[PDB]
This record gives structure tokens, C-alpha cells and sequence, in this order.
């Protein structure tokens, strides 16, 4: 898989295609 | 959490992964 | 058909803008 | 969920922010 | 049917490709 | 408008400049 | 809805998705 | 304009609504 | 139809993440 | 190629990694 | 077209269109 | 290559059609 930083939509996209139909969680709040 | 881990620093595929549910 | 898993990634692409800060959980499961 | 109401229909902002959390 | 909401953001995004300074007006409406 | 006639059908980069301003 | 910078093409899929069936204009020239 | 209030800075809903026809 | 335009761009975006640095070519012809 | 067999049906990463270079 | 540096999915998506049934290689190898 | 030529510096379309095959 690619091998950089993945920020905003580009990370929730990299999420989307990597989990499937099992989803996920975003969760930007530190 | 995941900004962190995987936008200010890389992420590989493994740990891109702990995000899925 | 038509395209659900197209739909889905601007779906959380959408979301990603809508919620911001609150983050969200993506289940095409119920 | 989203899937079936938002991908057969068109679904506005205010649609989407109650899948928010 | 198909779905042209789906297809309107890919549109939009390939007008700020193509048009660039130009600029334009996106109305699905006439 | 762009909707009818690129949605349809698939509309070239010179097609799609039509509607810049 | 988020708070953060928007550029290039994420500006005009914001405005997309915000603007619904009203449309919107981008004129990034100043 | 816009790249300037929304990109250089950043803009709420309301001003993002600004730019809506 | 369905619309394997609109689905060409999410597929060479997804490539853009799995392949990473080995790159790849995307030829709807064969 | 792809467009016939990831457009028709969905394809997974792995899937999608055959057609790297 | 657009005057502007294009980088990562947004250069990929550019060539996409860009190129149309042509199709194309992304080398980001070097 | 690409990201040096298109990336790191700006590519008209001419250029960018280079990496069209
Ligand atoms: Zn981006
Ligand atoms: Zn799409």
C-alpha cells in the first residue's frame, strides 16, 4: 500500500477502500 | 488517534486496518 | 445495478465535511 | 442506514449530519 | 436510474481542473 | 445543461471547457 | 460542518455538496 | 473572493453559503 | 447504462493507493 | 480488463493489486 | 487547464481525464 | 518523472499528456 501521509478526505478514502464492508471510525478529535 | 498516527506521521496498511470495525 | 459502492465513497467523503469534528462510523450493516 | 436511504435517493447536509456522531 | 448527483461532484471536479482561473457557474438548472 | 448532455454521455475535456466562464 | 481549510478541488466539492440543487460559482481569480 | 476567505483562512457554513447561487 | 466513466476515476484513485510506488497503467482496452 | 471486472462487481484491494505494475 | 501544481490522487485524476480512452502510467518512481 | 514534472513544479496540459499512452 502507499507509503505516505494521508490527511483530511484523503485518509476517510484510504479508510473506505481498506475495510470492505466491515466500515470503520473516523474519529479527528485529539 | 488516527490524524495523528496516520496524517502527521505514515500508517502502514496494518495500522490503517485498526481503524476499521 | 446501480452503484452503492461508488455512492459509499462520496458518501464518506460527504460526511468527512458534514461532521467534522464529531467523526463518524461508516456501517453498510443493519 | 445511509447506504439505502442516501444512495436511492439524494440525501442533503442536514440528511447526513445524523449519521454523524 | 443512474445517478447524475454522483455525477455533478465528478463534474464539478473536472470543471476546476479544465477551467482553472477561468473559473465557472455550476447550475443544473435551465 | 451539463447534467443532460455529460452524465448521459461522456464529455471530453474540450466539451466540458464549454462551460468555463 | 468542518472547520479547516478548504482548497483547490476540496473548496469546490464543499461548495457542491452546501450549495444542493442552487448551484454555486468558483471564480479563484483575484 | 473565495481562495482567499475559504482557503487562506477559513470559512464557516454560512460564508461558504456565500458563494451558492 | 451504469456508469463505468464515473467508476474508472474511483478506480485509478484506488490504485493510486494500493499500488503505491510500483505505479501502474490503466488501460480500459484489451 | 478492470473496468469490466471492478465496475460489473466490486473489487477488493487485493483484487485491485493485480494491476499494479 | 489549471495552472498549479497537482499532486498525489489529484494528478492521477488530472492524467484520467486528461488522457481519456487512451488511458495512461503513473510512475511516481525515482 | 510525474511527480518531479507535475508535482514539485507545474505541468501544462502538453506536458501532462506526455504520461498519456
Ligand atoms: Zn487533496
Ligand atoms: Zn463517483
Amino acid at each position: 500500500f502507499v507509503n505516505q501521509h494521508l490527511c483530511g478526505s484523503h485518509l476517510v478514502e484510504a479508510l473506505y477502500l481498506v475495510c470492505g464492508e466491515r466500515g470503520f471510525f473516523y474519529t479527528p478529535k485529539t | 488517534g488516527i490524524v495523528e498516527q496516520c496524517c502527521a506521521s505514515i500508517c502502514s496498511l496494518y495500522q490503517l486496518e485498526n481503524y476499521c470495525n
